[PDB]
């Protein structure tokens, strides 16, 4: 089917942005016929789950299967954040452009994520999900965004366009926010997609409301100090 | 553990803003490697028991066997004693009294026949045997020497011989039953089996040396002979003297050995009295052998007074006789009677005469064609 | 007296008998064979029937060889000789006489009676009255003897005999003797022997009469004058003459054995001057009837209570010299 | 550099893949801390001063050299010179002259008497003493005994006495200023002191024995008193004689003594002649013990001639006088006048009478009522 | 003549005051004190005015203790005694006299001149006319003197003072005494001693003369007729009288010494019949105006140029003896 709407997980790192914005500049200064295929500026998100809301009431339904899942993802990260590391690029079939989601531990919790999103949607009577494999990824580009470009010898992304950017650590992603977006309407001011209703999984997000405090840190300064030694 | 080991260090770092953090390294992990304090030992000691037990009666006994004991004691048993038992007789061996015809040779020295008399003088056999017999007893005494763990009699053995110990020593044992006791001791004196010279009987007890000794031995054959032989001769020589007499010549056979039986024998040396004037007149002599002087005091002759000296009357000699009115009367003797030299007289009691053979006076007139012969023999001048 | 009547007539049927043995008399197919009472320690007696007339004997077997060992085989051939010419009253007699091959058979009489050595053991010892029935009748019988100058030298209660008539009669002369002068045997029971046969002086008739002494001494008292365990010590009493006598004896009896057991020849009854009349005429025989005793008409005064198969030689041994038999 | 840090050892960790990551952390913080370089030895060290002094001094203080006297300096003598020439007056010790009442022995020999008087000869206050009183001023004379070496006298010591030597020498010693002088010796004779015999005053010079020697002294105011009393004992006797002379009577008490101080007196031996008839009339004559015979050779009594021999015309004793005339008149003698025994007369030149008293005749007319009576006495009869 | 008319007067004068001394006279408190010279070897001898007078005396200090000892003490006592009862123009004045526990004090008269010892020995000897002059006033004194039989005897250049008025004051009576008859202490100075002092023959008057003589000579000739340097040898000199005149001297003079130094008293001028006349009317002093020496009116040929405090004893001492005075 075709989907309409969908739960988004926003990218709120400005590093990450920042550096998706030099990349597509990049490219740009290469070849700036390609100009309509970058995807806009505010618009960067993963997508969670795709589905049809159809009407008023449907919209509605999706902004309660949405609040109605939040508790299951606290459920499922069982006190820890989760954290989406954005490294490298790949492509569908050359027509689509993207930073990769680097693996590890975090892929199949955003995977059961996806799972029971789309169980819970389903249950409140909302197509939803595919039957495909779920594969996280941050788009950059899409040809068919700029239909002209067929039209005038330019039917797929040069690998080369993009060569000094593959192995770029773009930065890291914590989930907290999830946004349900409209895919065909209008647009924010800031470039995000049209959001119907928001939730945030965070405690934001703390196993214990008061502060450590600070402490923690010391795990993620530590943490961080192993993955660059890798 | 890596990423939590690291997170130690780091969260000391970022509370205590060390000026170094390598420094702050080195202290932290070096007193984290002192910090465990793991290692840990352990004794044990324990009392472990059971707390309960049930108890139930047993039946069984134990014994023990005590040690064997011997012991033997002395036991006398009388078995329906008697007093009822049958006598057997007893016999010697036969043998012609009356001297075959002259048809026993062991040397003795003084001192050991000296010493063979006096280990006879009370043995009944021998007690009251003439001079003669004797010597002709210890002449056929012949030796026997033993050693030492010999056996001289055996008990139960028969017997044969008398003997005389000479030297040695000797055990005495006698079995009663089934026990035998070593019940007396011979030290080189004593003799034994004097009933073997009587007849043939089992040896009463066993004799064994202990030592090397010597025996005088006497067969009883060899001593029966002797003396039978002897007394038979000596009756025989009796029975003449009293046959040559004529005042006997009327007797009978059996009257005179009733005489022979009992009439004495006496020796008398040369000029002792045989005859006292003045006592009693109890027997009558036949001279065998020497003579014999009768005198009188010629003071019975009277009234009072006169010769009171020594007259002999008469004179006799071998074959004759004196004292004979002994036999005829009952007044003291009218004289006296000397041995002439050496003298051997048959010496008879007139009431023992009597009591065999009733008074002479009848005897004397049984002949009564020589009585008148016999009175005046008697009561007649010479 | 008829004494001397008796006697004379005695040793004329003696000395007839004496100088002709009656030799071989019966034939030993004339009597058959009974009981067999005969054993002990030597001869074989067996009891005997006769034939015709039918009668009880009591047959010594003397087999001819048996003989030339032992003591003595004379004391047997003139031991015959004198059963077979002696006859009295209380002495048992020689019926018949034979031998041949078997040779030397004596047919005794016989009398279903009792010993007097068992009687005397049982009641202890007779009375006074009693023992002097038997004694009486042993002093007959020695007269007798002595008539014939025989002396018997083995009186003792084992050689008596009570017959069914309750009188003695004497048995077993194997130390009977005649003898005029002096003879010297050793021989008879130690308790009965003379102090002259012990001491070797040479005997005669004596002997019997002193023997007599003990004879009526244990019969009134139930034990000999001189016993003793030991046979030596039995000598040395016999000896010394002297002796014990009961309190319960009287004084007549201590009298007379006092004069049976002299040692000395010169006072001895029976040896003296009136011979056996010393004791007949003896106080304590003065209730005795010497005729009514040998006619046996004297009352009692004890009534006693009433094998194999041997052959010949069919040839005659020893004959050649048991001729005179 | 905290990352940077923990990436270092997070990477070294992968390497080596440590089994003990707390031990590796141990070493690998210490290897790092260990390759910072570097430590530095300590530098030699040196020590230098350098200073500059600039200062100007106006005032010193020197002082030197030291002071040494070798001995004492004599004091100076004074400018100043003094002269005397002035003397004292010496006086003797005062005494009563007039006898008091009488109320000094010293041995001595004949020789040594006699040589004493020899050395007083020329000494002056000895020199003209009368034979009287030279003996009682010998008399008065003390031994003195000196050992040798002695000082008799020492120059400028107070004197009292005289002394004559009579044993021993002696050396004179004279010091004049400051010098000593051995002037001259004495041996055994000499004297000297006089002076000290008329008052007091400091011995010129200094006298030593040289030996053990004797001198004779003589005290000044013992030598004065003898003198004094004899002459004022004589005055009054001089005086007395010329008072009982009746011419005489008219003189003053000091007239007398004029007299008395020259008058002169005269020893004559018995017989020698006194005065001689003749020769000139100078002077009289008053006999103060003694007789004197006045002669008279009569011829000067006519015309030429006669007598020429020898007449007595008066006879004078104690107290009386002669020659009177001569002080009346200037004619010559008379007469002879001549001692009768021994004689001691005072005798009295005229001229010197004169001068002193003027004329006789004068004086005799002085107590006029005894001018006439005097007149007849010396121009008359007798 | 007057002569005898003055020494009556004058003998009457001074017998009334000798027997009779004028003692204690004046108080000292009249007195005071200016110099002080009176020392030299003996006495203290001050200089002192006077009160309502004013006037000047030489007061001689005696103590009264002082005495006792050195030579004398009525040498002075006696010496006192004169002073106040003489009266003569060329003699020196007892002005006061008086004592008490300071005791003795002499107020003499006190003359501003000049010493005769000094004059002569200066200009070395006077002319003739000029001694005359002098000597005149010491016989006239003398003369005096002897008239009331005192002698002076220390007559010496030494004790003569030369007044402002250029007259002879004599001064020292140490050694004046009155004596009538004879006299005998040695005492006076060397040179001037007569010969019969120094041999103890008796003296009076004519010592006096004798050393006028001697004192006439020294001051014509400047040194005296008998000098030596020792004591000795001038009494030798002066006992012999040998005298030697310079050759200066006049001839009156020569004669007139000639006489006066005699030591034969029978012809020594003075001593002589008209005693002091021989002197007055001799030839040297022919000149001479006896009155007007006496007067004093003659003109005399030179006139001379012109300390401590002590006090009594509160307490008079000496006084047991020093009555009289």
């Amino acid at each position: 089917y075709q989907p309409n709407y969908f739960l988004s997980i926003p990218i709120t790192n400005k590093k990450i942005t920042a550096g998706i914005k030099v990349l597509q500049n990049s490219i740009l200064r290469q070849d700036n016929r390609l100009t309509k295929a970058m995807v806009g500026d505010g618009s960067f998100h993963i997508t969670l789950l795709v589905m049809q809301l159809l009407n008023e009431d449907e919209v509605n339904i999706g902004t309660d299967a949405l609040l109605e899942l939040k508790p299951f993802v606290e459920e499922i990260l069982e006190g820890k954040h989760l954290t989406l590391p954005f490294h490298g690029i790949g492509t569908f079939q050359g027509q689509v452009g993207f930073v990769k989601l680097a693996d590890g531990d975090h892929v199949s919790a955003l995977l059961e994520i996806a799972e029971t999103a789309k169980r819970t949607f389903q249950e409140k009577g909302i197509l939803a999900g595919e039957s495909r494999t779920f594969k996280p990824h941050l788009t950059f580009m899409k040809l068919s965004k700029a239909p002209m470009l067929w039209k005038k010898g330019v039917r797929k992304i040069e690998p080369g366009l993009y060569e000094q950017f593959i192995d770029h650590r773009f930065g890291e992603e914590i989930l907290y926010q999830i946004d349900l977006c409209s895919m065909l309407k209008k647009k924010q001011s800031n470039g995000y997609y049209h959001c119907e209703s928001s939730i945030v999984i965070g405690e934001k997000d703390r196993k214990e409301p008061e502060d450590a405090e600070l402490v923690r840190l010391s795990k993620r300064l530590v943490e961080n100090a192993v993955l660059k030694a890798v | 553990g890596l990423t939590e080991l690291l997170q130690g260090y780091t969260v000391e770092v970022l509370r205590q803003q060390p000026p170094d953090l390598v420094d702050f390294a080195v202290e932290y992990f070096t007193r984290l490697r002192e910090a465990r304090r793991q290692e840990s030992d352990t004794f044990i000691v324990s009392p472990t028991t059971f707390h309960t037990q049930e108890s139930s009666a047993v039946p069984v006994i134990e014994e023990d066997g005590e040690s064997d004991s011997d012991s033997e004691d002395a036991d006398l048993e009388v078995p329906v004693p008697s007093k009822f038992t049958r006598r057997v007789s007893v016999c010697a061996e036969t043998f012609n009294p009356d001297e075959e015809e002259e048809d026993v040779v062991h040397p003795k020295t003084d001192e050991q026949r000296c010493r063979l008399q006096e280990a006879c003088k009370d043995i009944l056999l021998f007690k009251n045997l003439d001079q003669e017999q004797l010597s002709q007893v210890l002449d056929a005494m012949f030796e026997k020497i033993v050693k030492t763990d010999e056996h001289v009699i055996d008990q139960g053995d028969d017997g044969d011989n008398f003997y005389v110990i000479e030297r040695g020593t000797y055990d005495i044992l006698v079995t009663k039953d089934n026990q035998t006791r070593s019940v007396g001791q011979y030290d080189n004196r004593g003799s034994f089996g004097e009933l073997a010279l009587m007849y043939n009987t089992p040896r009463a007890a066993t004799i064994i040396a202990t030592s090397e000794g010597s025996l005088w031995g006497l067969d009883r054959v060899t001593f029966r002979r002797i003396i039978v032989k002897n007394n038979a001769k000596k009756r025989k020589m009796f029975e003449s003297f009293i046959e040559s007499v004529p005042l006997f010549k009327s007797l009978e056979m059996s009257e005179r050995m009733k005489i022979v039986d009992v009439i004495g024998e006496k020796i008398y040396k040369d000029g002792e009295r045989i005859i006292a004037q003045g006592e009693k007149a109890d027997s009558f002599y036949i001279i065998e052998s020497g003579e014999v002087s009768i005198l009188i005091r010629s003071k019975t002759k009277s009234n009072k007074n006169g010769g009171n000296q020594e007259v002999e009357i008469a004179h006799c000699h071998k074959g004759q006789y004196f004292g004979e009115l002994a036999l005829v009367t009952n007044k003291p003797r009218a004289a006296s009677a000397y041995a002439v030299g050496d003298v051997k007289c048959l010496v008879m009691d007139v009431q023992a005469f009597e009591r065999l053979l009733g008074p002479c006076m009848d005897i004397m007139k049984r002949n009564i064609s020589h009585y008148e012969e016999q009175l005046v023999k008697m009561f007649g001048s010479n | 007296e008829s004494v001397k009547e008796f006697l004379a007539k005695a040793k004329e049927d003696f000395l007839k008998k004496w100088e002709t043995p009656s030799q071989n008399t019966a034939q030993l197919d004339q009597f058959d064979r009974i009981k067999t009472l005969g054993t002990g320690s030597f001869g074989r007696v067996m009891l005997v029937k006769h034939k015709e007339s039918g009668n009880h004997y009591a047959m010594k077997i003397l087999d001819k060889q048996k003989v030339v060992k032992l003591k003595q085989i004379e004391h047997t051939l003139n031991e015959k000789r004198i059963l077979q010419a002696v006859n009295f009253p209380f002495l048992v007699k020689l019926e018949f006489s034979f031998k041949d091959n078997s040779n030397l058979y004596m047919v005794m009489e016989y009398v279903a009676g009792g010993e007097m050595f068992s009687h005397l053991r049982r009641i202890g010892r007779f009375s006074e009255p009693h023992a002097r029935f038997y004694a009486a009748q042993i002093v007959l019988t020695f007269e007798y003897l002595h008539s014939l100058d025989l002396i018997y030298r083995d009186l003792k209660p084992e050689n008596l005999l009570i017959d069914q008539q309750g009188y003695i009669q004497v048995t077993d002369f194997g130390f009977a003797k005649r003898v005029k002068g002096r003879t010297w045997t050793l021989c008879g029971t130690p308790e009965y022997l003379a102090p002259e046969i012990i001491l070797s002086k040479g005997y005669n008739k004596a002997v019997d009469w002193w023997a007599l002494g003990v004879l009526i001494y244990e019969m009134a008292a139930g034990y000999p004058p001189f016993f003793a365990d030991q046979p030596i010590q039995i000598y040395e009493k016999i000896v010394s003459g002297k002796v014990r006598f009961p309190s319960h004896f009287s004084s007549d009896l201590k009298d007379l054995l006092r004069n049976l057991l002299q040692v000395d020849l010169t006072k001895r009854f029976g040896n003296l001057k009136n011979g056996v009349n010393d004791i007949k005429n003896h106080k304590w025989f003065a209730t005795t009837d010497w005729i009514a005793i040998y006619q046996r008409k004297v009352e009692a005064p004890f009534i006693p209570k009433f094998e194999e198969e041997i052959r010949v030689s069919i040839n005659e041994k020893c004959g050649k010299e048991f001729t005179e038999f």
